[PDB]
């Protein structure tokens, strides 16, 4: 793992749970844009944001997020049970040389 | 400065060129190229004829 | 636009695995393709990129040297073909299409994967 | 310079519907040319790209593996082939001169257009 | 539709009026060269200005521009019932996969 | 390297006109040729270009659609015609052998030139 | 009149005379090689200098000349009655469809 | 498709010996032919091919000059003679069809070839 | 010897035997296509692969080829004592007079 | 491989002069030729190319429209003829065989050349 | 990833002599290579780098107008060309892969070495 | 030589020994990053630390380091008869012209 | 003379002699691939190099060669008496309409 | 490193004169470099300074607006292009190759100079 993901969250539905990704000043606070994917149980992952906060018009506005200094972030309002999955962050780390760097990503569970 | 090959650069093609044909290259025959028979061809010269002996 | 890859299964390791991904649904020569993989009960992990055209590759440094990634143009496919086989190259491989946005780039649409396994 | 359009007309969706433009008064042979469309109420967007030499071709977004862009210059036209065609495509489709400034470019000449509409 | 304009602007015969077109770091203030289009009611668009500030012989001087930043901006001088037209910004966007793109358009009415 | 024109003379406006420029000493069908004209008190205009085998033609902005350029390489000969001529088309037109250097061309032997007259 | 030239210069003869040429970003700045024409009142134009500093084995050693940045010289030396004449430079603006552009020309008077 | 070989045998150095490839089952008269040889204990050496209808034949660089290849095609025969014989042109020369799929050739059908000995 | 071959190859019956062949820029990795011919000890070689991947009806859906830059191949799988033979490659080296070139060949040998 | 020249002497300035290089050995007709000469105390000037064929000659600029190459494959004979010879032409001329590598072309057998001798 | 040192030995001030660097395991054209050097006895010098697109090459301060480094990327070799070798030049070069963290850089991989003498 | 290491360490196995690594406000106390390399009697230098605290794989988590003012260090715990070696430290000088410097080397004896 | 030659080098028996062929980006940084003939008192000038480093078989294994940026070089090592000679390089300048280009040719004196 | 100045000599007032220096045994293309005058019984006047990369010029107030510095890498060439010559600028003009240390620079290397006399 690169960028810091909890690996952990948890809400009732209908609430508002958030996600972090901490970096540092090679990959985050280095002025690189940071993505978001979503992965659902049994299947590849799915754009949920890019450009920190613009996103596929296939997904609702229930996913939001931003990008400061070092510390980027995805928020989930309305939580659903459906939202149950697996979230990573990516962004590009100046000193290795490949393309994207991950975290390791977060579970998201939905205390129904 | 870092001396190596930058990751992290646009990898897909690039729709912002000039399209057109380029009126500034040389109109010239080119005298360097291989003046020889070229021994790589079909022998078989016989998938595409006119079936009538006159045109 | 869609990415459908085959060729995963199981070798003993040390034994050499070509995978390939085909695509439709968009013009294969205007963009450059990525290749990332997931090992059971892991995150993910960047393998490499080649550019559109052929001239550049970059390869994640755990597998430089002992994969190699290509593409043909001409069949809309983009492969992997991995030598030397380790048992920590189990994993679901997947292509994905390059997007690039403005500091750093994404992957935009994904395959579905095929599963590798490297094992005795 | 002159370019006209032809092929409009009306089709249920799902259908294929084939455009061109025939042109005159310059050398079709050495200009890049686009395609863009105006819905009724709406604005300009730009659909298709084909180089003068056939060599690449760049597609919008909306469009890109339903829509096909070629040329045959033997024959001093540019065609536009639309597959699958949507409610959503419903448009004046217009034909431009390729034309290129310094950091972007543009179109000079323009055709008449001609009016596509999908529907049911 | 990502090049701003506002969708009229107006003025008496003999009026000077402007029409702005702002972008951002990805299609003006990104070094593209902003165009024009001017579209009459019944045809298809003619190139009114190229190249920031140039114009085709077919155009009198009456239209103008220039840019700076990322705002672009048509000028019209010794306004005449006959510019009521639809006129269009034009540039390259560096985030899209598209050659053109275009702002949303500004409808001149000349109040005569 | 001899460059020889004929075929100027005075015409009508909307009339057309050919012109032909002879050549010896060089071997003809080796190289590209051009056209510039001269307008009487004016300095020099580019008006086209052909390529040494006919593959491609370029002309002036002022001139296409107008005008065509050609050549018979079996006679050595260089032609240019005319159509439409207007009266802004009067000139001294000169025939040239094209060169090219490295980054831009040059032309290096230079006919004596025609005129050609359009006027009412 | 794509490239700036003078439209005339002078001195007497024996003295050092030259004659200017400027372009810009689009054909001389450009990297595109200038090239200078020497024209006689009753003839066609002569190739003087090629490849910027360059000449025919035609042209005696009392003409010849350099480009920098933008600008481009043809030096004349050792002025003779001889070299009154019209001289003109050439190059290729890369926003033209024309393979070449010429200056305005320059004519040269020679203070007999 | 058949190709029979016939002509070897031991020959003193200096001399002469022809070789004859006798074919049936396919029109000789529009197929090219391959010769290739093999010396004992060693791999595969181009030698020659000639054109479906004589009008063009090469060597290999070692042969050329002192090898003839022809035709009759009335006789649907190839033939292969072989002046001053070196030691080192002892090998088993065969006959193959000559075919051609894109970017280079190959042979679609082999004949069993002879045993060609020049020796002291 | 144009293209390179390695001298042998062995295993089990049953088991999967790679042959290779590799050339250069002015051989393979040219684009030139690659063939394999498979020669039993008595007599003369056989068509076994053409089209660097595609092969005559008249061979068992063992084998089948590829190719990647200069790497030519060639692979047998489900190999059986009956394969004993000598695999070599072809291609066209633009850089000489003929028609062919041939690898050394590679000695498959089966483990029977 | 073997080229032989014939045809020097003595030319008043002004008269023509032409050169003979016989060859044997190899199939003329699958080559192209060369001719360089060497002015007594110099180094080599390249003078002209003919292609196998034909199709193509060129020459150096010092002696384009006054040298004729020219070839005749039923005697397997390259020609050279030098019309309207010049003091400063007085050269050994040698023959000789096109070869070619990757990105430029070679001689590799050569001639022995004649001398020309163009004296008042 | 190998790195191996080639060319070294003994020469005569004022020789020249030419080392190089064969590489395998990794992508050479990714990046920037140097040398440095080790006089017996002392501790380590840098001598020289260069860019992995060769546009770009600094030198120690002590060899520069006197060494030339270069790169073959189709071979995957480094060169290093040295001139006017003095005694004071003796030394074991190495060969080290480019790599670079943040405010500096560093070699990660090393070669094994090779020693070149200067000595009358 | 612009960095300064002491010419000899030593220890006994098991103690903990210091090497020492002091350059200036043109090199270290200007920022730019401390790498270490470590040689054995008859080979090439191998990267030991790098980043002032980092390390490759293929290093025990016997050493480590660490960067203050112009000062620099590399700790050595846990000696082994192992460490016997030549140390090196390595770094940027801003007055130079060259990519690298070095000290002098350190060598560290363990008193078995 | 297009790539420059110096008249004259020379040594000993059993010394090193090395000839030089200086272009320019027309000739030899230009991508074209750099020959070497070589042309005893009395003869035709002898392929000696092709291809900037192979030989032809009639070569004895004491040449070499090489090309770099613009310059290229034919090294003699085991000097004999019988290789005096003069050396010519040739190339193809992409400026000029011949098909090749020669330096003015070196003598190599052996000093026996 | 060896810096050659060339081209001084004596201007009537109000004329122009162009200076030059040669650079070799270093790489021209990494340093900036100087301009510095002596008039002939004064100390140094510093003149100009041009960037590595051409990017940025400054120069004195005494002659700025009058003369222009630039540089050509493929030559390893300084130029000073003076122009509207002054009595004043009489003096020893001499090239210097750019250092710097901390908080200041320096020149290290000098050329010899050459002459430039201003004068009726």
């Amino acid at each position: 793992s690169v960028l810091t993901q909890p690996p952990s969250v948890s809400g009732a539905p209908g609430q508002t749970v958030t996600i972090s990704c901490t970096g540092g000043s090679s990959n985050i606070g280095a002025g690189y844009d940071v993505h978001w994917y979503q992965q659902l149980p049994g299947t590849a992952p799915k754009l949920l944001i890019y450009g920190n906060i613009n996103r596929p018009s296939g997904v609702p506005d229930r996913f939001s997020g931003s990008k400061s200094g070092t510390s980027a972030s995805l928020a989930i309002t309305g939580l659903q049970a459906e939202d149950e999955a697996d979230y990573y962050c990516q962004s590009y780390d100046r000193r290795l040389s490949g393309s994207w760097v991950f975290g390791g990503g977060t579970k998201l569970t939905v205390l129904g | 400065a870092n001396p190596n090959a930058n990751p992290n650069a646009n990898p897909n093609a690039n729709p912002n060129a000039n399209p057109n044909a380029n009126p500034n290259a040389n109109p010239n025959a080119n005298p360097n190229a291989n003046p020889n028979a070229n021994p790589n061809a079909n022998p078989n010269a016989n998938p595409n004829a006119n079936p009538n002996a006159n045109p | 636009v869609q990415l459908v890859e085959s060729g995963g299964g199981v070798v003993p390791p040390g034994r050499s695995l070509r995978l390939s991904c085909a695509t439709s649904g968009f013009t294969f020569s205007n963009y450059g393709m990525h290749w990332v993989r997931q090992a059971p009960g892991k995150g993910l992990e960047w393998v490499a990129i080649i550019w559109y055209d052929g001239s550049r590759n970059f390869y994640a440094a755990s597998v430089e040297g002992r994969f190699t990634i290509s593409r043909d143009n001409s069949k809309n496919t983009l492969y992997l073909q991995m030598n030397s086989l380790r048992v920590e190259d189990t994993a679901v491989y997947y292509c994905a299409r390059a997007a690039y946005y403005d500091t750093s780039g994404y992957g935009d649409y994904w395959g579905q994967g095929t599963l590798v396994t490297v094992s005795s």
